[PDB]
């Protein structure tokens, strides 16, 4: 094989949540926010080059959120079984001191698609400069998310990536600081 | 570059 | 929170083979984690993996000229799609940032730990090999694997545990597609 475009979409219930999103070999070429309404590039790029009217899309979130209830019933409504993710935290690139630099907390193999991600700098919550990727589709059908926090390697801090979702007990942590 | 197509989701009750 | 959730999961893939000489489309649909219908471009019809998509399956089979239309996806879908931006995926190119340092530095009397780290480079496919006195360390070699940071392009990290001598000299080498000639730093006692 040399390629695969995948177009990914999901409707959840009861959370009544969705998604549309195109893939390219494992990476995201854009999606629709259901919300906002318009459709977003993952990279400005793309989207200079191409189109879609992000309209369509959410005619099939809604034809998705009906065939759900139907496939809902017909199986007598079994739940999906919740798959607990798998937390990694890299470093972009190779971290020196005082040199820019960006933190990704890399959540993968989970399912249902749910879960909510904080980063702490010493314990303490951070929401700035942070941003993330809607959620990625897997060939066994589970899901793949990133979290990014763009920092400035110090001798002195640390670092923590929290994450929860329902098929972990208690939260998740994901440490790291400068120097192993 | 251009625009792209979506195949359309088509439901059946039965 | 506990209550019961009921996930629908639906995916169009087309897979490309030699450009687009030989395409394939398919249609999962999946419930909850388990696909039970679906449709393969080198079927032609709809196929129900489990019971669960029973139903659905004989319903588009008998139409007959649906059935065929989704076959011409693999034109008016796949490879159209496919140009509508080839120009900034299957020619994305972003040349590896390649950096060679050793963990523990004292250690330069015992065993010690070279890293050759990769990073932002962007077609998946590359290559590292470990040059000690330009000669292949062949073995006594540690990888990362492939590392998707999510942003288009990736990151890897070949090391290689040697007892450093003060004259060999150590070479890493990096081919990517994305730099006509092989991409190369060296590093010695
Ligand atoms: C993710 O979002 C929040 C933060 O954990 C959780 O929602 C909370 O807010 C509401 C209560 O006022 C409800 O949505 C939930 O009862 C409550 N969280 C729970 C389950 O105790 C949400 O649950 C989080 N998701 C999880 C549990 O991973
Ligand atoms: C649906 O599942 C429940 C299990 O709690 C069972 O009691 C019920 O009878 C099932 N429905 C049928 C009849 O298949």
């Amino acid at each position: 094989e040399e390629h695969v475009i995948i177009q990914a979409e999901f409707y959840l219930n009861p959370d009544q949540s969705g998604e549309f999103m195109f893939d390219f070999d494992g990476d995201e070429i854009f999606h629709v926010d259901m919300a906002k309404k318009e459709t977003v590039w993952r990279l400005e790029e793309f989207g200079r080059f191409a189109s879609f009217e992000a309209q369509g899309a959410l005619a099939n979130i809604a034809v998705d959120k009906a065939n759900l209830e139907i496939m809902t019933k017909r199986s007598n409504y079994t739940p999906i079984t919740n798959v607990p993710p798998e937390v990694t935290v890299l470093t972009n690139s190779p971290v020196e001191l005082r040199e820019p630099n960006v933190l990704i907390c890399f959540i993968d193999k989970f399912t249902p698609p749910v879960v909510n991600v904080t980063w702490l700098r010493n314990g303490k919550p951070v929401t700035t400069g942070v941003s993330e990727t809607v959620f990625l589709p897997r060939e066994d059908h589970l899901f793949r998310k990133f979290h990014y926090l763009p920092f400035l390697p110090s001798t002195e801090d640390v670092y923590d990536c929290r994450v929860e979702h329902w098929g972990l007990d208690e939260p998740l942590l994901k440490h790291w600081e400068f120097d192993a | 570059g251009g625009v792209y197509h979506f195949v359309k989701k088509h439901v059946h009750e039965s | 929170d506990t209550r019961p959730r009921f996930l629908q999961q639906d995916k169009y893939e087309c897979h490309f083979f030699n450009g687009t000489e030989r395409v394939r489309f398919l249609h999962r649909d999946i419930y909850n984690q388990e696909e039970d219908l679906r449709f393969d471009s080198d079927v032609g019809e709809y196929r129900a993996v489990t019971e669960l998509g029973r139903p659905d399956a004989e319903y588009w089979n008998s139409q007959k000229d649906f059935l065929e239309d989704r076959r011409a996806a693999v034109d008016t879908y796949c490879r159209h799609n496919y140009g509508v931006g080839e120009s900034f995926t299957v020619q994305r190119r972003v040349e590896p940032k390649v950096t060679v340092y050793p963990a523990r530095t004292q250690t330069l009397q015992h065993h010690n730990l070279l890293v050759c780290s990769v990073n932002g480079f962007y077609p998946g496919s590359i290559e590292v090999r470990w040059f000690r006195n330009s000669q292949e360390e062949k073995a006594g070699v540690v990888s990362t694997g492939l590392i998707q940071n999510g942003d288009w392009t990736f990151q890897t990290l070949v090391m290689l545990e040697t007892v450093p001598r003060s004259g060999e000299v150590y070479t890493c080498q990096v081919e990517h597609p994305s730099v006509t000639s092989p991409l190369t730093v060296e590093w010695r006692a």
